[PDB]
């Protein structure tokens, strides 16, 4: 989430923030630092894991041709979930 | 479209044309800005058989130039003389 | 001395005995498609991407594993050779995942590049 | 006689048959100074005689243009003037001589 | 008619190149090494000429990579080593040439995988 | 005899033959080659008109899919590919244009593999398509109408 550096500058979702003594923060004086407040890493982690009854599932991101290329995910390991490498949705095998 | 009769007659007379039939401002005759979705056709290479790419590969049929003479009978022209053009029957003289 | 004569697309080349079809083609500057073959590893012959037609021979040979024979004419651009590559590439891509955008190999992938060419 | 050739700057010729006989004859005389086996002499004599035969055979200017197949008759006269000028220049150039020089080893090799 | 000019070709004063980028530069004439990530050898056919790498620094505004070197991207392709050297001589550049590296011919034998008594016998296929 | 539908004359690898061919065909290497099949191991598998010819061959492709060693590409991927297509042909959940696609796929396996298992998995498919194409196209038509 959007932390604030001890100086008070907001930290971005890439972890960027000018340190103390970095002159470049002068560019924000009398203006502002543009920071997107909707961190994708946090939002994706709020999606529930989907239970499926097969060893392999396919993900296209939803929306058909509006999603991402269709990939097939293996769910054989039970120590973890299967994640989509495009959209980050998680899948688990139902027993 | 909203011009009164008298102004329509005045400007029609002034231009010599019937302007109302060919108005330059667009009204309801143009298409709707929301259209039904298309369903576009597919090209001829969309086949499940008899479709080997090597038989329809235009690039690989291009050859290096044919050497006619290298520095290593009737006269000819580059092509036959161009046939003479004909006057339009539509309207030969503007 | 002991060199035998073979032909690549009708061009004569003299090679030592034991030279493979794939190596004979390199001597005229052609590179046969490959996946399993590597010049510093033992010959495998499993990917089948190096299949090439020998003139007046019904069956295509694995160019990486087949020793040449005197007088062989290796048709490396024949319709039979090209259709063998298309079939093999098609089997390679059947189960391959649609990953190129997220795959680090993208842009320097032999599967991408030989799919484009062959 | 036509009112115009239709091409700006190309005037109508009063006597096209007479003008074409004079020009082709001049071309042939100039060709007589080129070496006999020079291809330019052989081809140009060949085509020049063919046009000259049409000029004599066909007296109708409209019909003559149909045979010569080279545009207006005034375009044919201009072309004969161009050929006559070329023949005179070819005598001094002498392009029937052997190639002046071979190009470097791979001057014309593409791609490099 | 022709004249005899008995000098080595030298065009550095009619190319417009600044003094700094003729005599401080070091051209490298080489055949590029095969990208070891791929087996294709089609990018190892021609000779290349490239110049020495100079400083790249971070733009203060955006962090982009800035350059003051006009020759940073200049790459020339040549058919042979001699052509590349001749181009560098007449342009006044100091150059280093590197011999072409051709792969050695290997003795390959599928049957060696199943040797009766040699170590080349494989334990898996 | 009139109940005879098809015979596989030399084990699963050899292509089937219909009843008409079985009327006169001799059991030897050369005669069965003329009938576009083969003597093979001379294991005669007999199918009567109550058989589901498509399913019978599909189970044979499933056998070869279970047996491919996986070493070489055309059989590792191709035989499994044919198995999926054949499974769909059993239900008619396919289009007729896929039959000629299946024929082309088998020809890509045949003669391009390390061993003859790949050929042995392509011939049964070729035999079915060669002699029972109306049965395949008739099942696809049947499936299509029940799904409208
Ligand atoms: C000094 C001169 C000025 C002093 C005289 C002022 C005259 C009165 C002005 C009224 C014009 C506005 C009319 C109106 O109700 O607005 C319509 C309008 C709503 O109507 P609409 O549906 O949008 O379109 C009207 C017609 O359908 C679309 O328009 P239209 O093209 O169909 O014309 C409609 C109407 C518009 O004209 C008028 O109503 C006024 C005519 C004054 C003519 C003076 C010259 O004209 C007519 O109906 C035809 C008769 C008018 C005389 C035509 C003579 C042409 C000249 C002779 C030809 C040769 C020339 C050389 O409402 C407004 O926007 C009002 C805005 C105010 C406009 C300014 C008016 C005050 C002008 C200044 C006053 C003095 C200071
Ligand atoms: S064709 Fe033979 S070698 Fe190749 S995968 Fe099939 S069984 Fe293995
Ligand atoms: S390169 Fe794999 S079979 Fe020859
Ligand atoms: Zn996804």
């Amino acid at each position: 989430g959007v932390r604030t550096s001890p100086t008070g500058e907001k930290v971005t979702h890439t972890g960027q923030v000018y340190d103390d003594g970095d002159y470049r923060k002068v560019r924000f004086v009398g203006r502002q630092k543009e920071v997107n407040e909707n961190f994708a890493i946090d939002l994706i982690a709020e999606q529930p894991v989907s239970q499926v009854g097969s060893r392999v599932i396919s993900c296209d991101g939803g929306g058909g041709a509006l999603g991402h290329p269709r990939v097939y995910i293996n769910l054989d390991k039970e120590t973890k979930t299967g994640t989509c490498g495009y959209c980050g949705l998680q899948f688990r095998q139902q027993h | 479209a909203s011009a009164t009769r008298f102004i329509q007659w005045l400007r029609n007379w002034a231009s010599g044309r019937d302007l109302q039939a060919k108005l330059q401002l667009r009204y309801q005759e143009i298409s709707k800005r929301t259209q039904p979705p298309p369903k576009l056709p597919v090209g001829p290479s969309h086949k499940l058989s008899n479709n080997y790419y090597c038989t329809r590969d235009g690039r690989r049929e291009a050859m290096p130039p044919s050497i006619v003479m290298s520095s290593q009978k009737k006269a000819v022209s580059p092509a036959p003389p161009i046939k003479r053009w004909e006057l339009s029957q539509d309207e030969p003289y503007l | 001395s002991n060199l035998i004569e073979v032909f690549v697309d009708g061009q004569s080349v003299m090679v030592e005995p034991g030279t493979t079809v794939l190596q004979a083609c390199e001597k005229v500057g052609m590179q046969i498609p490959r996946f399993c073959y590597h010049e510093r590893l033992s010959v495998a012959g499993n990917c089948r991407m190096c299949l090439v037609e020998i003139e007046k021979a019904p069956k295509v040979v694995a160019a990486c594993a087949m020793p040449v024979m005197k007088g062989w004419n290796i048709l490396t651009n024949s319709e039979k050779t090209k259709k063998a590559r298309e079939g093999v590439m098609e089997f390679l891509l059947a189960n391959h995942p649609l990953d190129c955008p997220i795959c680090d190999q993208g842009g320097e992938c032999d599967l991408q590049d030989q799919s484009m060419m062959f | 006689l036509k009112k115009t050739t239709g091409l700006v700057g190309l005037a109508v010729c009063e006597t096209p048959h007479e003008r074409l006989k004079i020009l082709y004859t001049k071309i042939l005389d100039v060709l007589g100074h080129i070496p006999k086996n020079a291809a330019y002499r052989k081809y140009t004599e060949q085509i020049t005689n063919e046009k000259l035969s049409m000029v004599k055979a066909e007296p109708d200017v409209k019909k003559l243009e149909e045979r010569l197949q080279g545009g207006q008759i005034e375009e044919v006269i201009l072309q004969a003037e161009n050929e006559l000028s070329l023949a005179r220049k070819m005598i001094q150039w002498k392009p029937w001589e052997p190639l002046v020089e071979e190009p470097p080893a791979s001057q014309w090799k593409w791609p490099i | 008619q022709l004249i005899t000019v008995d000098e080595k070709l030298d065009i550095t004063t009619i190319t417009g190149v600044p003094e700094e980028h003729i005599k401080t530069r070091k051209a490298r004439i080489f055949v590029p090494a095969r990208n070891n990530m791929q087996s294709g050898v089609n990018n190892t056919k021609k000779w290349k000429m490239e110049f020495d790498t100079r400083e790249r620094w971070e733009n203060p505004l955006m962090g982009w990579a800035s350059t003051a070197d006009p020759l940073s991207n200049l790459v020339l392709t040549f058919s042979t080593k001699e052509d590349a050297v001749a181009f560098a001589e007449k342009n006044g550049w100091s150059y280093d040439v590197e011999e072409r590296k051709v792969p050695k011919p290997k003795s390959k034998s599928y049957g060696a995988n199943f040797s009766w008594n040699k170590r080349t016998r494989v334990s898996t296929k | 005899w009139d109940n005879l539908l098809a015979v596989i004359p030399g084990g699963s690898s050899t292509p089937l033959i219909p009843k008409s061919v079985c009327e006169t065909v001799l059991m030897d290497f050369d005669a069965l080659i003329q009938a576009q099949t083969g003597l093979g191991t001379a294991a005669v598998i007999v199918m009567d008109r109550s058989t589901d010819i498509v399913k019978a061959i599909a189970r044979l492709i499933e056998f070869y899919k279970h047996e491919s060693c996986g070493q070489c590409t055309p059989c590792r991927e191709g035989v499994d590919w044919m198995n999926k297509v054949m499974a769909r042909f059993v239900r008619g959940d396919a289009r007729p244009a896929e039959i000629d696609s299946l024929w082309e796929i088998s020809k890509q396996i045949e003669g391009h593999t390390i061993c003859a298992l790949g050929d042995g998995a392509a011939w049964p498919v070729q035999g079915l398509i060669r002699h029972f194409r109306p049965e395949l196209e008739e099942r696809m038509q049947q499936f299509a109408q029940q799904h409208q």
